[PDB]
């Protein structure tokens, strides 16, 4: 491979053979795409004139008063499509195209990375099939009929536990045998080599445009950029260009469900074991025995159940901490956004939120300069908040 | 070594191999004991056994449910190994393989997982979702064992592929038939110009003139699995005509290898 | 008045006696905020920081293939909240500020101006209570969520015919009693002066924006500017900044339902006759006895029985031309953008978008340059668009 | 006119006067005039008639309660104005304005409008939506067809408003006793140094002791609409307690008059 495809001891491409080349020639797409000036105008352009980036840093009035905390909020919920998953599809797309694919293959587990998927292939004019837990499917019509409305055919699984795991085994099993005229468009920064590169790279706008809003804003980097962490797309695309600046704290906020003592939750991350699944080696929800898990989390988009190579990387050497948020915690940062700042947000960009209010309230007196991922608005779990 | 015995007897008497392929614990732990000494007295050259894992990735419908079957019946990998170590003391000459995924050879860890195979008396392990690039802390664990590493050769294999799956495999090379995943509803030159362990084809084998075709394409033998899984599906609720039938098929295969 | 408070023949202030205090004062406070740049850079940051402006300006790529039409979409539907009625909410909120005005009265047909008042009530501290016609509350729970979520009191009305007409009413007699402390957030660019005024106003940066926007990307003024018209905000937003671009097309979209000749329309401005209802003098939806009837379209927030009074002025002179499209256009125009653009408008901006294909599709060898004023989103239609 | 002698007769005997207001066609044509000759019966000294409008925005629920039963009831204003004509028949002496909102004076024309008024035999009009800023066309009709433009005096009114209302109206001013609506749930001296017409009071009247209070406060009378319709309201299914009532209340307020 021209790109190292682990990080750290977390990584690799663990898929059957006959998927290499497949992957190979994804990564040399992706390669020549990154130098390719045509191939980064026209991406930009779609981002810009599409997607509507650059998405606005808002500073919030009312949630911080009686606290020396300055909470800023990245707005991906601006987003054309309502979550950050437009950013990286658009340019899976394009990558399709430059490879001559004619299809596109997605899994979906609350839909966003579906209907992300399927307004890019009615754009680009790909065919466009997803894969959705046949459990998912009927807890998410909306999203559903969102997907088929534009063209796209929503394929359900109900082998396994029907879930999004289940539905990334059919995706991988499709590709296997269709990665001829088809892309497998990966939604989160996970999987086999190169998607956990790829993603990330299609992702990083995020930070970019954070770190210039904010020093045009502030006049100075954040103390600690926060983002939910599903798969770890969103969290990764906000931390990438604040890597190397080492002042910057990089948190990162995986479900914890009902409680992680209770084992029902979604923190793989920081309470999973590694183990070799989905093309790559990470940790994840797994029993003794080796048996793969679902992650629970009061949001479906959460409960992918492992995580992105580069953020266990990043953890395992100290550059990036990982938390863990409870439904209620959750919920009640939902219900906080929406009184004081009139913005509905996604229940996974909740868990992130639900942390910066923490770190506020438990050190009220403490200075700093915070900056929440908004990944999502949350007119998806309207009806979920409601009841 | 029981694999190089096995090609030995057979090319020697000029005849192909025929694999059959199961999920151990399907339908149930005593049922597929008898399945598996049906296969065997109906024929069978070898064995190849999968676990029961959770997500399978290369595997078609028809597998899926013998390993939900198996689930269902409470089968863990604890209890796979005991019907191996058991398989072998009833026959101590037949080879097996087994049909595995990365997590569970990893899982308790990498060599762990091999000493145990060597312990119970497995022959090779063949581990699905794990390429050659991805597999040098895999094949040494099972030489270190004794065990010999299965690797796959794909249709849009090139000749780097060839050489190192030639190099790297012993016991067999699994010759993929096609692409996609298994389904019973679905090079041979260069692996011998390259010393390649003798190849075995397999994914959507289910025709006893394929076995012929196979062997005569070059083949050592062929690997049957969905074929012989749907016959334990249909027959579900039948034990013994589960047997019967099983035992019929194996013999047509095998016999079409000869 | 400061201000000349007709277009014409139309607009003037039918108010009860005691509340033309009020209007006056809000006439004031409209004037000097119009001079404060205080007043100007305050609304301007909101717009662009917590609102998403500038909006963007997309050219469709397969819509209009075949023919020699090149349309584009001023993308309101990204702004917060989902439609272009935030821009208005968020001045009329800092006036309110302006003039020490703590409550705030709202008025809402479909929930879309009832979700931007509470949304903007909630981040600039106000308290905030929405009118709801009784039946719309019912057929719109969505939007009323969302209202009560960020903490606004959704009061529904029995009287009447319990629809936007009747929610109108009850702003007024509530104002009638509390313009002390109240201020009524109109919801459209109707009703008594200075609303009509106030509203555009607060809208017309949308125009400007397409204007450079199509300037930079065409090199030239479209041919035509198309939007729908319910009461007119949306439409008076994005024709104010061309009028006086005399070779600039302006085309007003009525909803015509089922069909004029069927009397099931919302067509008032082009089928209806003047008179005097909501405070202003313009053509609305009345018996032949002169009472007051609604405006009926598949789309919700088309149903004001009115329209503003700048508008009927627009047309009387020849300057705009207003024509309707049918419930079954407005779909197959919904429907056509979903799958070949991957937006999914609101129902409302698809009478407008509508239009704009069969201007197209009747004429394809005629070269135009168009553009459509996408409102809204429709995601809220997603459900009744299912079946 | 009519108005004029009424103010004579009333102020020349020291007494106050008691207008009641009702809807027509409430809560049925006949039942309507039933109890307006009840009304007059009972000391009414003018009357107060509003005509069924379907957007009343200066209501509150008891009135807009009252148009709701009256086009319950297919009451229009072509049947409005036949009622009227009937009443003048029965009581050529009575003062009778009528409460409208604009657009149903605006409909077929205003000239027409106040055209048909003085041909029926109205003496004024009070346009609830129409301002004196906005009631040059109405008001000028008005006086053409010898028809009193009523004018309403609220409470934040200041020298300027009393000054226009005290020189465009005609028959009396109407004194707003509060801001809000109707809803019996709920300047005299400025008035009177400019020339304005006597001054009613209205809006939340409903005490017997209220009269006293507004005619002691130097008004020629109020008006009482909210408290009259409830009577209504309340005995809507026994017509003959509806008048019984209607006839003690008024007799009650026209007493507390003087
Ligand atoms: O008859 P069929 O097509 O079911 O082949 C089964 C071959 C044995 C087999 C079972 N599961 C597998 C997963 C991966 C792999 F490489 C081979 C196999
Ligand atoms: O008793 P109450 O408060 O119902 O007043 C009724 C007074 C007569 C009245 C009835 N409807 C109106 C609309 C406007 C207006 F200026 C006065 C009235
Ligand atoms: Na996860
Ligand atoms: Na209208």
């Amino acid at each position: 491979t021209l790109l190292n495809p682990y990080f750290g001891e977390f990584g690799g491409m663990y898929v059957p053979q006959i998927l290499m080349p497949a992957l190979n020639q994804l990564e040399e797409a992706f390669v020549r795409a990154q130098k390719d000036p045509e191939f980064q105008a026209q991406f930009a352009d779609l981002l810009k004139n599409y997607a509507g980036r650059p998405t606005a840093l808002t500073k919030c009035q009312n949630i911080t008063a009686g606290t020396r905390t300055t909470l800023y909020l990245k707005r991906e919920d601006l987003l054309h499509g309502g979550a950050h998953k437009t950013n990286q599809v658009l340019g899976q797309a394009l990558l399709a195209k430059r490879m001559g694919k004619s299809e596109i293959i997605a899994e979906t587990g609350a839909g966003q990375h579906g209907v992300a998927s399927a307004l890019a292939s009615a754009l680009l004019g790909l065919k466009c099939r997803i894969y959705m837990g046949a459990k998912d499917v009927e807890r998410q019509s909306p999203n559903v009929f969102r997907m088929r409305l534009m063209g796209a055919e929503v394929i359900p699984v109900h082998s396994g536990s029907a879930t999004l795991k289940d539905a990334c085994n059919e995706a991988l099993r499709d590709w296997s045998g269709s990665y001829e005229t088809a892309h497998y468009m990966l939604g989160t920064a996970a999987g086999p080599h190169p998607y956990p590169t790829i993603v990330r790279e299609f992702q990083r706008m995020i930070g970019e445009e954070t770190k210039a809003q904010i020093l045009d804003k502030e006049g100075r980097l954040p103390d600690a950029v926060i983002a939910c962490v599903g798969g770890g797309s969103n969290a990764i695309g906000m931390f990438a260009d604040f890597i190397n600046d080492t002042s910057v704290g990089l948190i990162g906020v995986e479900p914890g469900g009902h409680g992680i003592e209770t084992g029902e939750h979604g923190a793989p991350l920081k309470h999973g074991r590694v183990g070799i699944y989905f093309g790559m080696k990470a940790p994840m929800m797994q029993t003794a025995d080796g048996q793969i898990e679902e992650s629970y989390s009061i949001s479906a988009g959460l409960d992918f159940p492992s995580v992105g190579p580069q953020h266990a990387y990043l953890n395992s050497i100290g550059r990036a901490d990982y938390v863990s948020i409870t439904d209620d915690e959750a919920l009640e940062a939902f219900k906080t956004l929406c009184r004081h700042e009139g913005i509905i947000p996604a229940l996974e960009s909740s868990h992130a939120l639900a942390h910066a209010l923490k770190m506020m309230r438990e050190q009220p007196e403490k200075e700093q300069l915070l900056v929440v991922n908004l990944s999502g608005r949350g007119d998806k779990d309207i009806f979920t908040v409601h009841d | 070594e029981r694999y190089e015995n096995l090609f030995a007897q057979l090319n020697d008497r000029r005849e192909g191999a025929f694999v059959p392929f199961v999920t151990l614990g399907d339908p149930g732990i005593e049922q597929s004991l008898k399945i598996i000494d049906t296969l065997i007295d109906a024929g069978a050259d070898a064995l190849e056994l999968g676990v029961p894992f959770s997500d399978p990735l290369a595997d078609g419908p028809t597998i899926q449910n013998a390993n939900l079957r198996a689930f269902a019946a409470g089968v863990t990998p604890a209890q796979c190994f005991e019907m191996l170590a058991l398989i072998r003391e009833k026959h101590p000459t037949i080879p097996i393989g087994l049909l595995m995924y990365a997590n569970l050879v990893f899982n308790n860890g990498i060599d762990a997982f091999y000493a145990r195979c060597e312990q119970v008396g497995v022959d090779s392990v063949l581990v699905a979702d794990v390429p050659v690039e991805e597999s040098a802390p895999f094949r040494q664990a099972a030489l270190r064992h004794n065990i010999a590493p299965i690797f796959i050769c794909p249709p849009n294999a090139d000749d780097d592929l060839l050489r190192q799956v030639a190099s790297y495999g012993r016991g067999y090379t699994y010759l993929l038939s096609r692409s996609g995943v298994t389904g019973a509803e679905n090079l041979i030159e260069k692996l011998k110009e390259y010393h390649a362990a003798p190849a075995l084809q397999g994914f959507g084998i289910s025709s006893p003139e394929q076995v012929s075709a196979a062997v005569r394409a070059g083949a050592a033998g062929a690997i049957s699995g969905s074929a012989i899984v749907k016959i334990i599906e249909k027959n579900l609720a039948s034990p013994k005509q589960m047997l019967a039938e099983l035992r019929s098929f194996v013999s047509a295969m095998k016999a079409a290898s000869r």
